[PDB]
Parts: structure tokens; C-alpha cells; sequence
């Protein structure tokens, strides 16, 4: 699976 | 087609989440109907933040960060790129 990061 | 937007941060941050694989490479795939290794998108955008304000949108793929070419690029690649500068980034991204 994808994987998000809040930058 | 490709577009370049450069983003200073605030002290929330870019405001902007940023999505996609762990690995490297991988199957191509069209994006507006061009081809491409996998890219990172950006998943979602802080309304009013800086992100939002420089034009960046959701959906948008990334194809550059900083100068250096993210295509197919793992996503820690792509964090640490946008982690390079103290508050400045420049993208390089495509609308959907």
C-alpha cells in the first residue's frame, strides 16, 4: 500500500 | 503539462500531504496521457495554507522536488527532498 507523509 | 510552484513554508509547514510507494520504480503508467515511472501525489492540501496559496492541488503529481527528478522515486526520497531546504521548496507537478 501507498503511505502519506503531512509535510 | 508540467508546471513549477515554489512554496514557503510556514510554521505549520508546507501545508500539504504527500502520497505514494515505499519502493523504487515500478510498472509505468500514463498521467494525462503521458508515460511515466511511478510518481508521488499530493494527497491533500490545508485550505489557506502555503501549499494552497502557491496553486498546488489535490491529485497533483510530482515530478520534480528542488531541481532533482522524482520520477519513480521511493517516498522517502521524495520526503527527504522536500525536507532539503529550510523553508523553501520548488516543485515540479502535474494537474489531473
Amino acid at each position: 500500500d501507498d503511505i502519506s507523509t503531512v509535510v | 503539462s508540467p508546471r513549477v510552484v515554489r512554496i514557503v513554508k510556514s510554521e505549520s509547514g508546507y501545508g500539504f500531504n504527500v502520497r505514494g510507494q515505499v519502493s523504487e520504480g515500478g510498472q509505468l503508467r500514463s498521467i494525462n496521457g503521458e508515460l511515466y515511472a511511478p510518481l508521488q501525489h499530493v494527497s491533500a492540501v490545508l485550505p489557506g495554507g502555503a501549499a494552497d496559496r502557491a496553486g498546488v492541488r489535490k491529485g497533483d503529481r510530482i515530478l520534480e522536488v528542488n531541481g532533482v527528478n522524482v520520477e519513480g522515486a521511493t517516498h522517502k526520497q521524495v520526503v527527504d527532498l522536500i525536507r532539503a531546504g529550510e523553508k523553501e521548496l520548488i516543485l515540479t507537478v502535474l494537474s489531473v
